Order: structure tokens, then C-alpha cells, then sequence
């Protein structure tokens, strides 16, 4: 199971009815969809890549000087020109020096003085912005489902069905071995969005650095250091890693500036990464909705046995996974392949089944079976595997249950959260209602401001908020509702 | 095993109509296509209806254009063509055939089939004749055998020799068309110490009336 | 409508040779490629598409080429199995025309026939008809001359031809012959001799 | 029209010479390479997101015929939202950026 390698995993349950499961799978996510009668599907998305997209303008970060000429010319003596005044890659300056005879000229005062360079780079420090097509670009979604068995992350699992998505792909039948075939519907456009996304790269053969990068348009096209574009062999606006100075009637030294390794990356307040593997720029974020149809699913192991009560040697004793889930590791030795008799009774009626399953169906099989993953009630949960129980508790309460889920509706509905709306399945008045009245949100507040920091969050909206205080009109008085907004909503 | 068994093949007069089937098997239907091409007697091949999958849509050359109908099932694995308005140069061996993954035009695998001649006249029943030589000469290698069908309306045909023991060197005629009637003849060569000896008489199973 | 004109009409071949069939087009159609073989009775086979591609159940014995008007369909190896009917086909225009068919041979000698000329017997005298049947077997080529000795006269009534596809154990080629006469008819004439003589072998071979 | 007498195409042996994109007013074009049965109807359909049954594809090139020598060009005005472009089996994942 992919979903237990992590932290931010999300049980998408299938309900009766619901068999076309809409969902936004993130980029570092995993969403378990256990349907009531289907095997449980992880379900995540893999990697977002792009083999080799365009780019955009690069960036010289360590500049390099060359071939510098410097020309001065006396007050009205026909101020100074110079051949590299208008060759390629050259940036100058006209100045007014201040003339004396100890170079000889006729007068004093403002004599003029240009000096030139050849604005070159150092090998290796371009920072490449590229933009991903929305032709090219392919998501990769992986799916497991739950055959008792248990693989790790330097391994790989057999049944890991694989799907990629382009523009050229609508939906992939991946047969899910004896399960059956899923049915993945994922949508490209409705994703990342590619059209202010600038994947940003930096020397990747230093080793000790991350290899991709994921940065903003604007900014990019606000970054005043000298660009070009692949095979212009001179760089535009040139005179930013390039500075003058101030001469003495003879030589104003034009000074080299040097590098913007740290200026740039280090001392900088909240921006995401990527990453590149060969000839693919990969991406660590990102989000994309799919819709599960499970229609062609089945349980396995319907056909069996129950097994035997007593032989299960413990190769990994029950624990908690952190979800209110708990996992274990049957290895059975006798009659097999076998339904595992899987119980975990009520307590105060110690007839009642609870157990909220997760893995459906758990089976020993010929070579597999034994990782059964189950949600359990808050607090004594006596799970049996037969007449063998590993007597347990867990730790969870029953509002605060609740109240986790009302936490993963904090935290889920970031900036990611205002496209993902689709964590549940066509709620009707739950999920369109919420597009509408937060798509009038989201895009307003995208619109206004433009993002404007933490900072002025706090102190446009501390002001506007005084304002609100300091007002004669009580129909304006709502101010401080206004700029409430500002300082309540968006300071996570 | 992938089988396409044609059905359908009847004796109807010009101007009228046929349905028929083609029982497929070896490949799911939906995902491929389904047409059907004629063979004229004089070895000339013709389109009949060519048509994509899913039942979309129907083409006919403008020899058949109007007058045809060619549709499908995809669970039931049967291939139609309702015909009507028979023109007399219907008499072709209908087809049925089964297009690759990539609907390429050509059809890889395809089935037995069958006849459907459209004749005019009513049909007439052949008989039996195991002839015999008269005035004659000497012996040699092999004398080959005798039997005339003759007097019939219309192919096909099935004759074999001694309900199929002797069937060394076989020579097998179709047909001649000839006054709106065929004759054709067969032959097995045996040495002349085998027909004077043994018995020979041949078979005369002919599909117009269906009678020895 | 496009034509596929095959300029192989008549073709033999040995078993070790490799042979190659060529097809015209009335236009430019590209890689609309198509053949096939069947054999008489049994069914056509979709070998190559496109002129380089294959089905799954196709040996390498079959090749091609040709992508334009004239295409190619060269095979290799020509088993017992090869001995059946090349279609020709574009499937550009609609329709999708057809060749009219190259029928592969295989090469024999030049072969002298034999004849068992049969009067009728009593079981077709009771219908009242007399159909006196003649055979020319075991020739090649295929150009042989049917006629009729009725006491030596020679008559063009009773010239009935029919061809036959070369045989998988003998290699042999047929042309029909049937004569059509009365019971009066019958018993007017004594002799009866059928003639057949060969492209090379200039003699009527016969029971007299 | 032209092409009314003809079929609707393979699904099979279209393919993208050109990239769908947007016209800069609210049109998709497109260019396909049917080196198959030769002239027919294009099956040009366009569904939309929130319904995958109706096709919403309101044409700007009717009738499209991959003629002997000709064929190919396809334009459509679209509705807002994740459109799936269907030439055949070859389909194209497209949003409408227009509201
Ligand atoms: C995975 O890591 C564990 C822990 O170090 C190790 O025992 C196991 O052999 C590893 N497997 C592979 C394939 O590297």
C-alpha cells in the first residue's frame, strides 16, 4: 500500500449509489476508495513530468568581464564614442568625468567618458525557467488495491497498475489482476494550472541541491538579471549584473558584480520545489481531478473458506497507523487460500460486529495475503482473528473523530482546496453551491492584490479593520467584517 | 478458433429477398467491424457493403446503392444483410468477413461461404448414370470413370465416387452455363483390372432439389 | 472508380523460388496496400496491410513492398500450401476495389492426356436420351483441343469447357466434355470416339 | 453539403497532424492524417464536463470529408469547461478558457 508510506492519506469512501467517484488526487497523495461490496483502491497520483518542455528566458547568475575599453574626450573636445558602444553583449555608460591637464586638455569641468565591457556568463549558472505544453505534459496516476499483502517503498509491488495521462488519453481499463478492471477518468486541463507555471533550473550536476524548482510568471518576467533565449547569444538587458562607477578625468573601472545563488533561493519566504530525473522535469506538487468508475470491480476470495481460529503467527503485531486505521500481518501455515476470519466486536455488547473494514475480503493466498488494514470506533476495540485475538485498544475519541475531520477540512482546503471541491461525489447543494460561492471568492481574491504577503495581509487588514472602528456610517461599519476576511481567512 | 458460419443461401427468383446471418465467434464484437463481400462465378470479386464499428453507419457501391440493408448485433454475434429487389447478377458467394483492431479496409480473418444464386427459372432435379464402354481397346496404366449429371437447374453441386473410397486423381468441374442449364462431370482413375472386377457407381447428391 | 489491374494473371512458380505479384492503380493511393490467398472452397486470407504489416498467424514466408500505384507482394518459400488465389485491393477509394485474382501455380512438364470415351448404357435408355461423355485428363498446358469422332465426323455440338485449379497430389490441369444426343441418335451411329489433342503432343489418345 | 452520400469514417486511422488549440476566438482547430477509406464523415464529437452523454459541439467546418487529395481542417466553438474531443478513437483533452 502506497497510502501508508505517507501522511496526508484520505478515505474517499464509495457509497451505495455512488460507482463514478470523483476525485483530486494530489501530487504526494494517496486517496483509499473502499466501497461498500468493492475492493479498496489506493489510488494516487505518481508524478506529474514533461520530457524536455520549452524554455523560456535564462539567467545568468555569475557574470564574467572581458575586453574593457574606457575613452574619455574634454568638456567641448566631441564627447567620447567607442566601437563596442553597439557590438552584441556590450553595456556602457556615458558619464561626465571631470577634466584636468594632468591628461592635458584645454578646460576643466564636465568632460564626458564612456566605458564598455563584453557582458559574458560563467558555465553552468543559467537559471532556466521552463513552461510545461498542454500537450505534453503527463500525469501519472499508479493504482494498488488490497491483496492481503504488503510491499514496501525499495521494493516494488506486483498488481501496481500504472496509468498515464496526456491530451491525448480520456480513460484507462486497468485490470486489477482477479479483481477486475478499473476504470480512471482523469481530466488535464482542470489540473496544475500550466499557463503561470515557470519550472526553474539552476546547475543540476552540483550534487548537494534539488534539481527542478516550481516558480510564478510574473516574478519570473519581474527578475531583473540579464536573460536570453536558447541560441540568442547575447543578453538582454545586460546592465543589471553590470554597474559603473564614478572615474578621475581618466578611467572609470566598470566593476564586476559577481553571483546570485542566494539573492535567489536562500534568503526568500515560501516557495515550493520540483524535480528533475534524466530528461523528465518531474514536479513534486500538484493536483488533478479523476473520475473512478469501480463498475467493473470485484472482490476476490469469495469462492474460499474461512480458516483456521488458532495458527497465526504474528510476523507484525497490530498497531495504530496514525488515521484511526489499524494494520497487522497474519502469516497462516494450515489450509490454504482461506478468507481470514477478520472480527473486532463492540464493547458494552460484545456481540456486535464494528469493524469498519478497509482491506475487503482479507484472504491467505498461495504465495500472499495477511496485511488487513480496518478503521475502528474510539477506544476499546477487541480484534479477534478467530478464536487468536490480539486483544487491543486505540486511542481516538468520538467527536474528536469529527472534529480530525473537520482538521482535514482546515487543512485540505488550502490553495489546493479552492479547485478540490470534488472530495466528495456530485454533492448537489453540498459541492456545487460551494464551487459557486467560492469560485466568486477565489477568483476575486486571485484577482485583488495579486498576492501581497503575510505582512500586508496583517497590516491592510489591521487598517481596513480601523476604519471599520473609526467610521461615522453604521452601513459602512461593515469594514471591519470586510477586512475581517483578510485577516482571519488567509494567514495559513 | 475464430469462425464466421455463414447462413442464408436460398434459391429466390429476381426482384426478391434474402436475409442473411453470420454466426461469429474467437473475437469480441464492438471493438472490430463487420462486412460483407460477393465473388462473382467468373472469379471477378466485388464489394457487397463495407461498414465501420459500432453499427454506425452503412456504404453501398452504386451497383446495390438503395436497395440493401445491412445491419448488426454485437452480444448475439450476427451480422446481417437484408437484402430485396434481387438483380440476376446477384449469383455470387457471399462472404462474411471480420476487420483487424485497425478497421484496415482488408479483412484478416473471414469464414466457409456460401451460395446464393438468383435464377430465373424454377429449379430441376439431376439423375445418376454410372455409364459403361462399348467397342474398346487394350489395356493401360490407369482408365479413368463415368458419370454425367445432366438436365439440372441450378448449381451448386456435391458428387463424389463410391461415397468417397475411390477419390485417386479427381479432376472436378464447377459448372458450364449453357441454355439456362449446367452440366458438369468428375472423374477417379483406377487400372483396368479394378472396374471389370469391383463395383463403381457414382453419386449424384445435387443441392437444387436436393434428391439422388 | 479506381481500377487494380493485376499483371499477373497466370503465373507458375517451383517450390524453393521466390516469386512476386504487382498490381496497377488508376492513381496515386499510397500505402492503401492489400492482398490475399484463398484456395477454391476454402477461404481468402488478409496477409499484409499497408505493405509491411502483419496478422498473428502469418510466417515470414510472406513479404511485401510497394507504396503508390504498383505494389508488391513477394513470398518466399512457396509450400504445398501456396497453391491458391492472389487478390489484389486498394482500400482508399469507396469502394474498395478488388483484383481480379493471380492464380499461383506450380511448374510441371509438358504431359500427354488419356481419354475413356463412354457410350451410354440401358439405365439412361429408359429416359429416352443418350448423353455419350468424354474426359480429357492428366495435360499441361492448359491449351487442348475438344471434338468429336461420332464415326469420325466432326461436330462442335457437344463442346462444353470448363477449367479446374492445378491438383495437390497429380498437378494437373482439365478441360471439360459432354455431348448431347437422343436414343434414335444412339442407334444410328456405331463407334463412338472422343478426340483430344494437345498443344505439343499432336495425337488423339483413345479407346477406339 | 458535401458528402452526404458518403459514410461515417474508421474510429481507428485518424491522427493529429496538428495540435488542437484555440483560435484566440473561442474555436478550436485542428488537422487529421485518415490514410484509410477514403472520402467519408469525419466523426467529429465533443462532449463536455458534468455530463458525458450529450455532444456540445457546435461545429464551424460541417460535413469534414478526407477527400483523395483533400481533407483535414476541423473547426469548433466550444462551452466552457473540460471538453473531450473525440476524432474517432483519437480523442483530445481540451478546457475552454472563454466563460
Ligand atoms: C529495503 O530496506 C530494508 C531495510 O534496510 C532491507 O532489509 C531490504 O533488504 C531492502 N530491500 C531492497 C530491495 O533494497
Amino acid at each position: 500500500s502506497r497510502c501508508t508510506h505517507l501522511e496526508n492519506r484520505d478515505f474517499v469512501t464509495g457509497t451505495q449509489g455512488t460507482t463514478r467517484v470523483t476525485l483530486v488526487l494530489e501530487l504526494g497523495g494517496c486517496v483509499t476508495i473502499t466501497a461498500e461490496g468493492k475492493p479498496s483502491m489506493d489510488v494516487w497520483l505518481d508524478a506529474i513530468y514533461q520530457e524536455n518542455p520549452a524554455q523560456t528566458r535564462e539567467y545568468c547568475l555569475h557574470a564574467k568581464l572581458s575586453d574593457t575599453k574606457v575613452a574619455a574626450r574634454c568638456p567641448t573636445m566631441g564627447p567620447a564614442t567607442l566601437a563596442e558602444e553597439h557590438q552584441g553583449g556590450t553595456v556602457c555608460k556615458r558619464d561626465q568625468s571631470d577634466r584636468g591637464w594632468g591628461n592635458h586638455c584645454g578646460l576643466f569641468g564636465k568632460g564626458s567618458i564612456v566605458a564598455c565591457v563584453k557582458a559574458a556568463c560563467e558555465a553552468k549558472k543559467k537559471a532556466t525557467g521552463h513552461v510545461y505544453d498542454a500537450n505534453k505534459i503527463v500525469y501519472t496516476v499508479k493504482v494498488e488495491p488490497h491483496t492481503g499483502d504488503y510491499v514496501a517503498a525499495n521494493e516494488t509491488h506486483s498488481g501496481r497498475k500504472t496509468a498515464s495521462f496526456t491530451v491525448s488519453s480520456e480513460k484507462t481499463i486497468l485490470t486489477m489482476g482477479e479483481y477486475g478492471d478499473v476504470s480512471l477518468l482523469c481530466r488535464v486541463a482542470s489540473g496544475v494550472d500550466l499557463a503561470q507555471t515557470v519550472i526553474l533550473e539552476l546547475d543540476k550536476t552540483v550534487e548537494h541541491l534539488p534539481t527542478a524548482w516550481q516558480v510564478h510568471r510574473d516574478w519570473f518576467n519581474d527578475l531583473a538579471l540579464p536573460w536570453k533565449h536558447e541560441g540568442a547569444r547575447n543578453w538582454n538587458n545586460a546592465e543589471r549584473l553590470v554597474e559603473f562607477g564614478a572615474p578621475h578625468a581618466v578611467k572609470m573601472d566598470v566593476y564586476n558584480l559577481g553571483d546570485q545563488t542566494g539573492v535567489l533561493l536562500k534568503a526568500l519566504a515560501g516557495v515550493p520545489v520540483a524535480h528533475i530525473e534524466g530528461t523528465k522535469y518531474h514536479l513534486k506538487s500538484g493536483h488533478v481531478t479523476c473520475e473512478v468508475g469501480l463498475e467493473k470491480l470485484k472482490m476476490k476470495g469469495l469462492t474460499y473458506t474461512m480458516c483456521d481460529k488458532t495458527k497465526f503467527t504474528w510476523k507484525r503485531a497490530p498497531t495504530d497507523s496514525g488515521h484511526d486505521t489499524v494494520v497487522m500481518e497474519v502469516t497462516f501455515s494450515g489450509t490454504k487460500p482461506c478468507r481470514i476470519p477478520v472480527r473486532a466486536v463492540a464493547h458494552g455488547s460484545p456481540d456486535v460486529n464494528v469493524a469498519m473494514l478497509i482491506t475487503p475480503n482479507p484472504t491467505i493466498e498461495n504465495n500472499g495475503g495477511g496485511f488487513i488494514e480496518m478503521q475502528l470506533p474510539p477506544g476499546d476495540n477487541i480484534i479477534y482473528v478467530g478464536e487468536l485475538s490480539y486483544q487491543w485498544f486505540q486511542k481516538g475519541s468520538s467527536i474528536g473523530r469529527v472534529f480530525q475531520k473537520t482538521k482535514k477540512g482546515i487543512e485540505r482546503l488550502t490553495v489546493i482546496g479552492e479547485h478540490a471541491w470534488d472530495f466528495g461525489s456530485a454533492g448537489g447543494f453540498l459541492s456545487s453551491i460551494g464551487k459557486a460561492l467560492h469560485t466568486v471568492l477565489g477568483g476575486a481574491f486571485n484577482s485583488i492584490f495579486g498576492g501581497v504577503g503575510f505582512l500586508p495581509k496583517l497590516l491592510l487588514g489591521v487598517a481596513l479593520a480601523w476604519l471599520g472602528l473609526n467610521m461615522r456610517n453604521p452601513t459602512m461599519s461593515m469594514s471591519f467584517l470586510l477586512a475581517g476576511v483578510l485577516v482571519l481567512a488567509m494567514t495559513l | 478458433e475464430v469462425k464466421l458460419e455463414e447462413s442464408g443461401g436460398g434459391l429466390v427468383q429476381p426482384g426478391g429477398s434474402l436475409k442473411l446471418s453470420c454466426a461469429a465467434s474467437g473475437f469480441t464484437f464492438s471493438s472490430y467491424g463487420m462486412s460483407w463481400v460477393r465473388q462473382t462465378p467468373d472469379k471477378r470479386l466485388e464489394l457487397v457493403a463495407a461498414t465501420n464499428s459500432d453499427g454506425d453507419s452503412t456504404y453501398y457501391p452504386d451497383s446495390v446503392k438503395g436497395r440493401f440493408t445491412i445491419s448488426r448485433d454485437r452480444a448475439k454475434n450476427t451480422l446481417y444483410l437484408q437484402m430485396s429487389s434481387l438483380k440476376s447478377e446477384d449469383t455470387a458467394m457471399y462472404y462474411c468477413t471480420r476487420v483487424l483492431y485497425d478497421y484496415d479496409g482488408e479483412f484478416a480473418y473471414w469464414g466457409q461461404g456460401t451460395l446464393v444464386t438468383v435464377s430465373a427459372a424454377k429449379t430441376t432435379p439431376p439423375s445418376v448414370y454410372p455409364l459403361a464402354p462399348g467397342s474398346a481397346a487394350q489395356t493401360n496404366s490407369m482408365v479413368t470413370l463415368g458419370c454425367l449429371v445432366k438436365g439440372y437447374f441450378p448449381e451448386p453441386v456435391t458428387v463424389t465416387w463410391n461415397s468417397g473410397s475411390l477419390s485417386s486423381g479427381v479432376h472436378t468441374f464447377p459448372a458450364v452455363l449453357q441454355s439456362d442449364l449446367y452440366t458438369l462431370s468428375s472423374s477417379v482413375t483406377v487400372p483396368s483390372k479394378t472396374w471389370p472386377s469391383e463395383t463403381v457407381t457414382c453419386n449424384v447428391a445435387h443441392p437444387a432439389s436436393s434428391t439422388k | 472508380d479506381i481500377v487494380m489491374t493485376q499483371s499477373q494473371k497466370f503465373m507458375s512458380t517451383s517450390v524453393g523460388d521466390r516469386v512476386t505479384v504487382t498490381c496497377k492503380a488508376s492513381q496515386n493511393v499510397g500505402t492503401n496496400v492489400a492482398w490475399y490467398q484463398q484456395k477454391p472452397g476454402q477461404s481468402p486470407k488478409g496477409l499484409i496491410y499497408s505493405a509491411s504489416y502483419r496478422y498473428s498467424g502469418v510466417p515470414d514466408r510472406f513479404i511485401g513492398s510497394g507504396s503508390g500505384t504498383d505494389f508488391t507482394l513477394t513470398i518466399s518459400n512457396v509450400q504445398s500450401g501456396d497453391l491458391a488465389e492472389y487478390f489484389c485491393q486498394q482500400y482508399n477509394n469507396h469502394p474498395l476495389t478488388f483484383g481480379a485474382g493471380t492464380k499461383l501455380e506450380l511448374k510441371r512438364a509438358d504431359a500427354a492426356p488419356t481419354v475413356s470415351i463412354f457410350p451410354p448404357s440401358s439405365e439412361q435408355l429408359t429416359s429416352g436420351g443418350a448423353s455419350v461423355v468424354c474426359f480429357l485428363n492428366n495435360f499441361y498446358p492448359k491449351d487442348i483441343n475438344v471434338k468429336w469422332k461420332i464415326d469420325g465426323s466432326e461436330r462442335q455440338d457437344g463442346v462444353l469447357n470448363s477449367w479446374t485449379d492445378q491438383d495437390s497430389k497429380d498437378s494437373t490441369y482439365s478441360m471439360s466434355s459432354t455431348l448431347t444426343l437422343t436414343k434414335d441418335e444412339y442407334e444410328r451411329h456405331n463407334s463412338y470416339t472422343c478426340e483430344a489433342t494437345h498443344k505439343t503432343s499432336t495425337s488423339p489418345i483413345v479407346k477406339s
